C-alpha cells in the first residue's frame, strides 16, 4: 500500500504501517526488544522503562512500547546508549526485590532473572535495606507474595480489560505504591488464573502447583482441554509420568493465550477416583477388581445374545471420536442404531443431516466482525468462558452491540436485556420489537442459541424460532452474503463430534425403546438410572472416573483420559483437534477404542481397524472433517435446514428461559473430572461460604 | 513425632507408611526401617517468637554467610506472626 | 564418474534402529510452543521433532520413574519445516506436521487509554 | 539430483552379485563357526539364519544402500571367521533369552499399552 | 576436641553408631512419597 | 541451629549433578513451608564432585568427612531422605568445624 | 593488548596474516574451494568441496609455504537437517610456519570420502573413528572396521538420532551360562532438561528472519 | 427388523471444487423433498474442501457400500440415491 512508511532498525530498513511502535517495527527484523509492562493483548501501560532504547540525533531514550515510529528513524537497539538504560533500569528494579530465587516457584521461567542475566549487570551496589510488602488473600487459587512485584500492573490490566472485572488496583504512591484490593476480596473469577501467566515475577502464583516443581525438569505435552466445547490449546507439564500443571498454548483463533480456571487447575481431579481395574459383579452383588480376560467374556457373552433395538449406548460429554466410531460399529454389528448422547439436540426438520443446524459458524474468530450479537437462553460466560473473552474484546475494541434474551446474568460487559420469555423470539421476527430494526441495519449480524436451552422439552420450536430470524436477515441484502448468522454454542466437548458420526441426539430412543443390554461410555450424567430400564439390564459402563455410571454398572472396563490419549474432538466452530499421550493410563486401563476393537475378537464380530491410524482412517470415511486437523470447514445449505425446520410446528413453552448455571459457584463443578478435583472444591466452598474462609499459610 | 501403623511401622516425617497389604514392606523384615526421629516441623514450632519494634525486619539464618539468603520481612498485620521463608523463624512486632 | 539412482532415499536397513522403533513410531514435527510464563520468543525459532510418549512405572526399589523406551529423550532441531520432514521419510518414521503459529501483529496506541467516546478508556494507571 | 557418487555398484546388477557371493562365504562359514565356537545350534539352524537376515534386506533397490549392506556383512564376516568376536556375540542373534512377545491384538491389549 | 570442643547441638547424635552393612540395623531403601493417584472404591452397596 | 532443616528444595541441586544422582521430589509441609518430600542420592551414580554443595543457596546439602561408608549389597548405598538426614545428624559436629575452616574460601 | 582485565585481547597481526594465506589457498586451488573464514580468534577454515580432499590436504602438507606437516586431529560432526548432514573436519598443523589451518567439507550417508591415509598415515585410525561412529564410509582406505564399539554393534552413536542409552544393554544369564544381550530397560529414566533461555544472549549472531 | 434395510446414507462433497456441482445443485434443488419422503432415514451431508464426492449408504449388520459421485450430473445423482434406495 502507500500508507506504509519506512524506518530502519540498526540500518535495516523495514516498512510498516503509520502507529506501529518502535517496539513492533523492532519485531519485524526479528529482534525482541526487553519489557516488563507491555503485553500486546493489554493496553500499553509503559511504566516499567525497560524497553527505552535511542533513536538516531536522538538526544533522548523513547519508551519503544509507547512510541509511534516517524518516518525516517534508525532504531538503535544495541547502541551504547540504549544499553546503559537497560543496565540502570535493572539496577531499579532489583534494588527492592527479595533474595526469593530459591523459594520462588517463578524460578527458573522468570523474566526478571532472564532479563537481568541478558540486558542487566552483572553486580550490585546498593547498599541499603530493602522493602517488605504485605501479602494478599485474593482467591484459593492464585498465591500473593507482593514482595516480589515489580509494580508492572499488568494484572490491573488484565482483570479490567479481560477478565472485565475491577477489583484490582494501585493504592499508595511512590515506593509505597502496592498492588492489591485494598479491601479484603478474592479475585475469583472464570479467567483469574490467567494473572499468573502474565504476572513476570513471583508475585502471583498457582497455590495448587506451589513447590512441586522447576520448569526445566518439565516435559511439554501441547494438547486440548476437554472441560469444554470451544477446545482451548494447552500445555500439559510432566515430570516421571506425573502430570504437574496445565498451562495455555497460544492459538490465535480460539483461546488466543487464555484459558478458564476449570481448563487450569481440574487436573487433579486425574489423580483421584480413578478406575484402575476392570469390575465385575460377584455372586453376593458387589463389585471386584478382575482381569480384563473375564471382564470382557461377560461383556462379549451377553452382546452376541442380543440384536437390534436390545443393545443401546450412550456416550459421555468427554468421549473421544475414536471410542465413538468404534462403539457405533461395534453395535452397528449387532444391528442397532441406538447410539445416543447425553446431550439432546432438536431432530426435528434437518436435524444432524447439515452441519451448519448444529454449529458455531461464524467462528469464534469471527465474532471480532460483528456488529450486533443475539444471546438466547446462554451464560456464555461460564458455558464458554473464553468465547464470552472474545465476545467483551469487540464489545471493548469494536463497539459491538450485545442483546440478550434470558436471564439477567453478568457478562462482565453490559447488554441489552430483552426479556426472559422465548416469546420474544417470535417477535423479532414479526418486526414489532424494536431491536427487529438493529438486526436488519446490522450489516454483519450474529446469532447466538445455546446448547443450554435446547435441553428444555420445547428445544425443537426455539431452534425453528431462532433460525427464523437468522433466515429472515440473510433474505435481506443487509447481510454481506459470505457471513453467517445462525450461530450454535455447544458446551459438551463430545457433542459435535457424536453428531458428526450420525450419532442420535439425547436419550428419547433408549426411553422409548427401553435396551436389555446398555453401554455407559463415559455418561455420568444420570440421564438413564435403573429406574428407567427393564428389571436385569445388563450396564456396562466404560470410563475414567467413578461417580455416577460407575456404581450402577455391571461391568467396569477403565479407560484412559484426555491427557493420556492421542484422540480427537471437534471444538464447537466445528474445527477437529487431537490431544497427545501425556502420561500413560494408570494400572490396567487401556486407551478407550482399543476396550471396543478387543470387546469386538472376543464377541466375533471383528472391526476392521487394530492401529490409531486404522481407525483415523476410518473416521475420515464416516466424516471426512473429522481428520482435518486445526482446519474449519463450513456448513452451507442453511435455506434448506430453515425449509424443513418449518414443515412441523410446535408451540413454545410458557416457562421463562434460564440457563442451568447462573453463578461462579455453578461453573466449577460439572464433570467427572472437575467434580473429582480438590481445587474446585475448595473454589467452590470459597465463593459460596465466604471469601475469608479460606485461608493458608503462605510463607514462601 | 514418630508414631506407629496399626500394622506396626513407623510413620516418617514426610508422613510415608506402608498400607496393610503392600508386599514391599518384606524389604524390613530381618533388617530395619530407617527413620529420622527429629522432625523438623516439631523442632521448628518449640523456638520462640522474636518480638521487634520496627515495621520491617531482616533475617539471614544466624552466621552471617553461613545462613541463608538476607530476607525482609513485614510485621504491618497484627493478627499473625511473621515467618522466615527460609529458616521458618516466627517474629512480631512490640506492642504494636 | 556418476550414476543415476531414482528412488525414494531410504536409509531404515542401514541406521540400526529395531523395526519395533522404526514402524510404530509417530514422530511429531512442530515449532515449540512458547512458555507463556515469559514473554521471550527465542525457543520458538526452530522447528523440533519427537515422538510420542510411551508408559513409565515407578520403579519397585526407589520409586524411580522406569522406562523401556529407547526414544523417550530424543529430540531433534531443524531449520525448516521440510528439512524435518526429509529426515523423518529417509529415516522411515511415521510423522505428523503442525503449522507454525505466528503471532498476529496488533494496533497498539496509548493514547487509545483516553478516549472521548470510546469503551477502550482505561479507568486506571 | 538424482547423480550421486557410487559406493561400489553402479547398478542393482552388480549390487546383486556382491550380495550372492557374500552369502556364498556366510554359507561355506557356519559349519565352521558351530565348530571353532562350540555353539549348541545345528549348522541348519545357522544356515537358516543367514538366510533370515538376508531375506529382510528383500526390498531394497538403491544401489547404493546395498554397497553399505555388504560392507556391513563382510565386516561382520571378517569378526567371525578371524575369531574376532566371542561365543557370545555369535549367539547375540537367537535371543534365546529374550521370552515370546505376542504379534496379535488381543494379546498386546492384555499386558500394556505398547501399540 | 578436649581444647576445642565442638559446637553443641540438640539433634546431633549423643551415641556414634559404626558401619552397620551386613548386620540386622542395615540401611535398606524405600520410596518416601505417598502415593500417586487414588483409586475409586467400588460401593459395599449392592443394588442392582 | 533452631533444628529446621536447611533444605528449602530449590532443586539446584539436582539441576547441577553432573551425573544426575539426585532426585528430588517437593511439597507445601503441613505449615506451609517448601521442603521436599524425596531427596535421593544414588552414590553409585554420584562422583564425588561437590557440584552440588558450590551450588547450594543455603548450606543444606554437603559432602562430609567420612570416606568409609563401604556397603556388602548395592541396594546399601541409595540414599533417601532419612540416611541423608540421619548422616547429618551423626556428623553435624564435624561438617559444621570444617565448613568454618573454609567458608571464607568459599 | 587493552586495559580490559576480563575481556580476551585481540590479535590484529595474527588476523591479517591468516586472511591473507586463506585467498592465497583460495587463488591456488580455485576448482576445490568453497569458503574462506576466519574467526574472531583467530583460526582460519577453507570449506572445500568433497572432492578436493587429496589435492587440497597434498598442496598444504607438500607446498613450500604451506608445510601443513601434521594432523592433528580428524572428526566429523552431525548436522541432521543439513542435507549433507556429516562434516568431516581437518585439524592441520604446520611446525615451519608455527600455524594452525582447518579444512572441512560434507558428505552423506550414501556418498563415499576418499580416504586422506595416502597423505597422513595419522589418518588411518581417524577414519575407522568416523566410520564407526558416523557410519561414513571412506574409500580406498586399507582397513575399515570397527575401533570403538563392541562387536556386531548395529548402529553408529554419535548421530544426533541415535539414542544416549542404545537399544540394547548387556547382563550375565545363569540359564545360557554367558553374557546376553536384551532391550534396554532403565530402572530411572534420563531426565531431560529444557535450559535455553527465551532470550536472546548475542545479537550479533541473530539471523535473519525467514 | 428386516435384512438389507437402508439404515443412512452419507454424502460427502466439496465446497468449492468443480466436479462437485452436481451434488451441490442436488442438495439445494432435490434434498427437502428427499428428507420429507423418508422422515426416518438419516441422510448425512458432509462438506470437506478436496475431498472426491462420494455416496456412503450403510445396511443392516454394518454392511457399506460407497457409490463415487464424481463429475456426476444432479439427475445422474438423483438415479444413484433411487438406486440406493429400495434395494
Ligand atoms: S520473581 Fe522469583 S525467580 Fe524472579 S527474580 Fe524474583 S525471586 Fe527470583
Ligand atoms: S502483581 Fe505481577 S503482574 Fe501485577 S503489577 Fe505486580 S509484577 Fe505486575
Ligand atoms: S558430588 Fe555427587 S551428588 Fe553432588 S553434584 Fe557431584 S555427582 Fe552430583
Ligand atoms: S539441597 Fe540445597 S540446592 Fe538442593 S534442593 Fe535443597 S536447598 Fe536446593
Ligand atoms: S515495556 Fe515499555 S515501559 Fe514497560
Ligand atoms: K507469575
Ligand atoms: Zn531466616
Amino acid at each position: 500500500a502507500s500508507n506504509l512508511i519506512e524506518v530502519f532498525v540498526d540500518g535495516q530498513s523495514v516498512m510498516v504501517e503509520p502507529g506501529t511502535t518502535v517496539l513492533q517495527a523492532c519485531e519485524k527484523v526479528g529482534m525482541q526488544i526487553p519489557r516488563f509492562c507491555y503485553h500486546e493483548r493489554l493496553s500499553v501501560a509503559g511504566n516499567c522503562r525497560m524497553c527505552l532504547v535511542e533513536i538516531e540525533k536522538a538526544p533522548k531514550v523513547v519508551a519503544a512500547c509507547a512510541m509511534p515510529v516517524m518516518k525516517g528513524w534508525n532504531i538503535l537497539t544495541n547502541s551504547e546508549k540504549t544499553k546503559k538504560a537497560r543496565e540502570g533500569v535493572m539496577e531499579f528494579l532489583l534494588a527492592n526485590h527479595p533474595l526469593d530465587c530459591p523459594i520462588c516457584d517463578q524460578g527458573g521461567e522468570c523474566d526478571l532473572q532472564d532479563q537481568s542475566m541478558m540486558f542487566g549487570s552483572d553486580r550490585s551496589r546498593f547498599l541499603e535495606g530493602k522493602r517488605a510488602v504485605e501479602d494478599k488473600n485474593i482467591g484459593p487459587l492464585v498465591k500473593t507474595i507482593m514482595t516480589r512485584c515489580i509494580q508492572c500492573t499488568r494484572c490491573i490490566r488484565f482483570a479490567s480489560e479481560i477478565a472485565g472485572v475491577d477489583d484490582l488496583g494501585t493504592t499508595g504512591r511512590g515506593n509505597d505504591m502496592q498492588v492489591g484490593t485494598y479491601i479484603e476480596k478474592m479475585f475469583m473469577s472464570e479467567l483469574s488464573g490467567n494473572i499468573i501467566d502474565i504476572c513476570p515475577v513471583g508475585a502471583l502464583t498457582s497455590k495448587p502447583y506451589a513447590f512441586t516443581a522447576r520448569p526445566w525438569e518439565t516435559r511439554k505435552t501441547e494438547s486440548i482441554d476437554v472441560m469444554d466445547a470451544v477446545g482451548s490449546n494447552i500445555v500439559v507439564s510432566t515430570r516421571t509420568g506425573e502430570v504437574m500443571r496445565i498451562l495455555p498454548r497460544m492459538h490465535e483463533d480460539i483461546n488466543e493465550e487464555w484459558i478458564s480456571d476449570k481448563t487450569r487447575f481440574a487436573y487433579d481431579g486425574l489423580k483421584r477416583q480413578r478406575l484402575t481395574e476392570p469390575m465385575v459383579r460377584n455372586e453376593k452383588g458387589l463389585l471386584t477388581h478382575t482381569t480384563w480376560e473375564d471382564a470382557l467374556s461377560r461383556v462379549a457373552g451377553m452382546l452376541q445374545s442380543f440384536q437390534g433395538n436390545d443393545v443401546a449406548a450412550i456416550a459421555g460429554g468427554l468421549v473421544d471420536a475414536e471410542a465413538l466410531i468404534a462403539l457405533k460399529d461395534l453395535l452397528n454389528r449387532v444391528d442397532s442404531d441406538t447410539l445416543c448422547t447425553e446431550e439432546v439436540f432438536p431432530t426435528a426438520g434437518a436435524g444432524t443431516d447439515l452441519r451448519s443446524n448444529y454449529l458455531l459458524n461464524t467462528t469464534i474468530a469471527g465474532v471480532e466482525e460483528a456488529d450486533v450479537v443475539l444471546l438466547v437462553g446462554t451464560n456464555p460466560r461460564f458455558e464458554a468462558p473464553l468465547f464470552n473473552a472474545r465476545i467483551r474484546k469487540s464489545w471493548l475494541h469494536n463497539d459491538l452491540k450485545v442483546a440478550l434474551i434470558g436471564s439477567p446474568v453478568d457478562l462482565t460487559y453490559r447488554y441489552d436485556h430483552l426479556g426472559d420469555s422465548p416469546k420474544i423470539l417470535q417477535d423479532i421476527a414479526s418486526g414489532s420489537h424494536p431491536f427487529s430494526q438493529v438486526l436488519q441495519e446490522a450489516k454483519k449480524p450474529m446469532v447466538i442459541l445455546g446448547s443450554s436451552a435446547l435441553q428444555r422439552n420445547d428445544g425443537a420450536a426455539i431452534l425453528a424460532a431462532v433460525s427464523n430470524i437468522a433466515q429472515k436477515i440473510r433474505t435481506s441484502s443487509g447481510v454481506t452474503g459470505d457471513w453467517k448468522v445462525m450461530n450454535i454454542l455447544h458446551r459438551i466437548a463430545s457433542q459435535v463430534a457424536a453428531l458428526d458420526l450420525g450419532y442420535k441426539p439425547g436419550v428419547e430412543a433408549i426411553q422409548k425403546n427401553p435396551p436389555k443390554m446398555l453401554f455407559l461410555l463415559g455418561a455420568d450424567g444420570g440421564c438413564i438410572t435403573r429406574q428407567d430400564l427393564p428389571k436385569d439390564c445388563f450396564i456396562v459402563y466404560q470410563g475414567h472416573h467413578g461417580d455416577v455410571g460407575a456404581p450402577i454398572a455391571d461391568v467396569i472396563l477403565p479407560g484412559a483420559a484426555y491427557t493420556e490419549k492421542s484422540a480427537t474432538y471437534v471444538n464447537t466452530e466445528g474445527r477437529a483437534q487431537q490431544t497427545k499421550v501425556a502420561v500413560t493410563p494408570p494400572g490396567l486401563a487401556r486407551e478407550d477404542w482399543k476396550i471396543i476393537r478387543a470387546l469386538s475378537e472376543i464377541a466375533g464380530m471383528t472391526l476392521p481397524y487394530d492401529t490409531l491410524d486404522q481407525v483415523r482412517n476410518r473416521l475420515e470415511e464416516v466424516s471426512p472433517n473429522l481428520v482435518r486437523y486445526d482446519d474449519v470447514e463450513g456448513a452451507n445449505y442453511f435455506q434448506q435446514a430453515s425449509e424443513l425446520s418449518k414443515l412441523v410446528n410446535q408451540q413454545l413453552l410458557a416457562d421463562p428461559l434460564v440457563p442451568p448455571q447462573l453463578t461462579i459457584k455453578d461453573f466449577y463443578m460439572t464433570d467427572s473430572i472437575s467434580r473429582a478435583s480438590q481445587t474446585m472444591a475448595k473454589c467452590v466452598k470459597a465463593v459460596t461460604e465466604g471469601a475469608h474462609a479460606v485461608e493458608e499459610p503462605s510463607i514462601c | 513425632g514418630v508414631r506407629t501403623s496399626p500394622t506396626g511401622e513407623k510413620v516418617t516425617h514426610t508422613g510415608q507408611v506402608y498400607d496393610d497389604g503392600d508386599y514391599r514392606k518384606v524389604r524390613f523384615v530381618g533388617r530395619q526401617k530407617e527413620v529420622n526421629e527429629n522432625f523438623a516441623i516439631d523442632l521448628i514450632a518449640e523456638q520462640p517468637v522474636s518480638q521487634v519494634g520496627s515495621r520491617v525486619i531482616s533475617c539471614d539464618g544466624g552466621g552471617g554467610a553461613l545462613g541463608h539468603p538476607r530476607v525482609y520481612i513485614n510485621l504491618d498485620k497484627e493478627t499473625k506472626t511473621g515467618t522466615c521463608g527460609y529458616c521458618g523463624l516466627q517474629f512480631r512486632q512490640q506492642h504494636h | 564418474q556418476l550414476i543415476t539412482v531414482d528412488e525414494k532415499l531410504d536409509i531404515t536397513t542401514i541406521t540400526g534402529v529395531p523395526e519395533e522403533h522404526i514402524k510404530t513410531r509417530k514422530a511429531r514435527i512442530f515449532v515449540p510452543a512458547r512458555n507463556n510464563m515469559q514473554s521471550g520468543v527465542n525457543n520458538t525459532k526452530k522447528w523440533k521433532m519427537e515422538f510420542d510418549t510411551r508408559e513409565r512405572w515407578e520403579n519397585p526399589l526407589m520409586g524411580w520413574a522406569s522406562t523401556a523406551d529407547p526414544l523417550s529423550n530424543l529430540v531433534l532441531t531443524f531449520s525448516t519445516k521440510e528439512d524435518a520432514v526429509a529426515f523423518a521419510e529417509k529415516n522411515g518414521w511415521s510423522y505428523d506436521v503442525e503449522e507454525r503459529k505466528v503471532p498476529k501483529p496488533k494496533s497498539k496506541s496509548y493514547g487509545a487509554n483516553f478516549s472521548w467516546n470510546k469503551r477502550t478508556r482505561v479507568s486506571t494507571k | 539430483s538424482t547423480s550421486v557418487k557410487p559406493i561400489f555398484s553402479r547398478d542393482m546388477n552388480e549390487a546383486k552379485r556382491r550380495v550372492r557371493e557374500l552369502y556364498r562365504a556366510w554359507y561355506r562359514e557356519v559349519p565352521n563357526t558351530v565348530h571353532l565356537f562350540q555353539l549348541d545350534i545345528s549348522v541348519k539352524q545357522g544356515r537358516d539364519k543367514v538366510r533370515e537376515m538376508f531375506k529382510k534386506n528383500a526390498h531394497i533397490t538403491d544401489p547404493r544402500v546395498v554397497d553399505l549392506l555388504v560392507i556391513k556383512g563382510k565386516m561382520e564376516l571378517e569378526e567371525t571367521i578371524k575369531v574376532w568376536k566371542q561365543r557370545t556375540h555369535v549367539m547375540r542373534f537367537f535371543h534365546e533369552t529374550e521370552a515370546p512377545r505376542p504379534k496379535d491384538f488381543l494379546s498386546k491389549f492384555y499386558v500394556g499399552h505398547d501399540p | 576436641p578436649t581444647v576445642k570442643p565442638p559446637t553443641a547441638r540438640k539433634f546431633i547424635w549423643t551415641n556414634h553408631k559404626f558401619n552397620l552393612s551386613g548386620t540386622p540395623q542395615q540401611y535398606v531403601p524405600y520410596s518416601t512419597t505417598r502415593k500417586k493417584i487414588q483409586e475409586w472404591v467400588p460401593p459395599s452397596t449392592p443394588y442392582k | 541451629p533452631s533444628g529446621e532443616e536447611r533444605c528449602i528444595a530449590c532443586k539446584l541441586c539436582e539441576a547441577v549433578c553432573p551425573a544426575q544422582a539426585i532426585t528430588i521430589e517437593a511439597e507445601p509441609r503441613a505449615d506451609g513451608s517448601r521442603r521436599t518430600t524425596r531427596y535421593d542420592i544414588d552414590m553409585t551414580k554420584c562422583i564425588y564432585c561437590g557440584f552440588c554443595q558450590e551450588a547450594c543457596p543455603v548450606d543444606a546439602i554437603v559432602e562430609g568427612p567420612n570416606f568409609e561408608f563401604s556397603t556388602e549389597t548395592h541396594e546399601e548405598l541409595l540414599y533417601n531422605k532419612e540416611k541423608l538426614l540421619n548422616n547429618g545428624d551423626k556428623w553435624e559436629a564435624e561438617i559444621a568445624a570444617n565448613i568454618q575452616a573454609d567458608y571464607l574460601y568459599r | 593488548a587493552d586495559t580490559r582485565p576480563t575481556v580476551r585481547p585481540r590479535n590484529d597481526v595474527a588476523h591479517k596474516q591468516l586472511s591473507a594465506f586463506g585467498e592465497y589457498v583460495a587463488e591456488i586451488l580455485p576448482k576445490y574451494v568453497q569458503q574462506v573464514q576466519v574467526s574472531c580468534f583467530n583460526e582460519l577454515e577453507i570449506c572445500i568441496h568433497p572432492d578436493g580432499v587429496i589435492p587440497v590436504l597434498t598442496f598444504l602438507r607438500d607446498h613450500s609455504n604451506a608445510q601443513f606437516k601434521s594432523l592433528a586431529d580428524l572428526t566429523a560432526v552431525d548436522i541432521p537437517t543439513r542435507q549433507n548432514r556429516f562434516e568431516i573436519v581437518y585439524n592441520l598443523l604446520s611446525l615451519r610456519f608455527n600455524s594452525r589451518i582447518r579444512v572441512k567439507t560434507y558428505t552423506d550417508e550414501l556418498t563415499p570420502i576418499e580416504s586422506s591415509v595416502p597423505v597422513y598415515k595419522a589418518a588411518n585410525w581417524y577414519e575407522r573413528e568416523i566410520w564407526d561412529m558416523f557410519g561414513v564410509f571412506f574409500a580406498n582406505h586399507p582397513d575399515l572396521r570397527r575401533i570403538l564399539t563392541d562387536y556386531g554393534f548395529e548402529g553408529h552413536p554419535f548421530r544426533k538420532d541415535f539414542p544416549l542409552s542404545g537399544y540394547v544393554e548387556l547382563r550375565y544369564d545363569d540359564e545360557v551360562k554367558r553374557v546376553v544381550a536384551e532391550p534396554v530397560e532403565l530402572a530411572q529414566e534420563f531426565r531431560k532438561f529444557d535450559l535455553n533461555s527465551p532470550w536472546e544472549a548475542f545479537p550479533a549472531y541473530r539471523q535473519p528472519p525467514e | 427388523r428386516g435384512k438389507l434395510g437402508l439404515r443412512e446414507i452419507r454424502i460427502h462433497l466439496c465446497q468449492r471444487s468443480p466436479g462437485s456441482q452436481g451434488v451441490r445443485d442436488f442438495i439445494e434443488k432435490r434434498y427437502v423433498e428427499l428428507k420429507k419422503a423418508n422422515p426416518d432415514l438419516p441422510i448425512l451431508i458432509r462438506e470437506c474442501s478436496d475431498v472426491q464426492p462420494k455416496l456412503w449408504a450403510r445396511y443392516a449388520f454394518g454392511q457399506e457400500k460407497n457409490v463415487s459421485l464424481n463429475n456426476f450430473s444432479a439427475d445422474q445423482v438423483t438415479r444413484a440415491l433411487e438406486n440406493v434406495l429400495s434395494s
